[PDB]
């Protein structure tokens, strides 16, 4: 398949070189795959998600998304016309304010919420956890993060936005689970992307248009915009056989464009994430 | 501790 004039960083998940404008991917989009979006929530009435988003859990007295980071982030992953694996199905699970803050404890309560509640849903091909939030270190969430990626669950995170080492951040500085930096539309790490040796994959970061609320749209920037693309990427290739939860990020990296980037310090992985396909 | 989107 293909899709004409794409956002750009749909485009360059599917490309070698930067530089091009269309979306290229297997039609199965994800199908039969599942994609838990833990932030501010999600506007499942948007037009863009065609009836496949819901909300499924709320720590606060409402489960809408009166932010738009949630809904943002959703749409990348899963979103008709900004999204990676157009059919796959989306949950939200309302761990952040509207303000986008969260308490420690609420987000660790998301987590274990995950890694029960897929078991009540139908997703036979796969289960992806796209963690676009961070803060300061705490074994406690990193914990957490593992406990999710052992149960069967790929969970993307993202590093964090301080141009910082990730070790110092959570749950960015779990090992076992995947880490995502972000990239700008001519192959640079993003001048804020948190980089270092926990660091996994990069994803475009920089200027990426998705859905907001209110059935808007907009463009904005950060590591939260890179790990929904690398989250779609995994339910993508899980609903094609290539890989499952718990090896989808070595997948990933393994096969991702390598050497691509630049303003990459020393220690830090170049691998641009990347679909692989061949029409 | 409070987390915060990035
Ligand atoms: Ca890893």
């Amino acid at each position: 398949a293909a899709q004409t004039n794409a956002p750009w960083g749909l485009a360059r998940i599917s490309s070698t070189s930067p530089g091009t404008s269309t979306y290229y991917y297997d039609e199965s989009a994800g199908q039969g795959s599942c994609v838990y979006v833990i932030d501010t929530g999600i506007e499942a009435s948007h037009p863009e998600f065609e009836g496949r988003a819901q909300m499924v859990k709320t720590y606060y007295y409402s489960s809408r998304d009166g932010n738009g980071h949630g809904t943002h982030c959703a749409g990348t992953v899963g979103s008709r016309t900004y999204g990676v694996a157009k059919k796959t199905q989306l949950f939200g699970v309302k761990v952040l304010d509207d303000n986008g803050s969260g308490q420690y404890s609420t987000i660790i309560a998301g987590m274990d919420f995950v890694a029960s509640d897929k078991n009540n849903r139908n997703c036979p091909k796969g289960v992806v956890a796209s963690l676009s939030l961070g803060g300061g270190y705490s074994s406690s969430v990193n914990s957490a993060a593992a406990r999710l990626q052992s149960s069967g669950v790929m969970v993307a995170v993202a590093a964090g936005n301080n141009n910082a080492d990730a070790r110092n951040y959570s749950p960015a500085s779990e090992p076992s689970v995947c880490t995502v930096g972000a990239s700008d539309r001519y192959d640079r790490r993003s001048s804020f992307s948190n980089y270092g040796s926990v660091l996994d994959i990069f994803g475009p970061g920089t200027d990426i248009l998705s859905t907001w609320i209110g059935g808007s749209t907009r463009s904005i920037s950060g590591t939260s915009m890179a790990t929904p693309h690398v989250a779609g990427l995994a339910a993508y290739l899980m609903t094609l056989g290539k890989t499952t939860a718990a090896s989808a990020c070595r997948y990933i990296a393994d096969t991702a464009n390598k050497g691509d980037l630049s303003n990459i310090p020393f220690g830090t992985v170049n691998l641009l994430a990347y679909n692989n396909y061949q029409a | 501790a409070a987390a915060s989107v990035k």
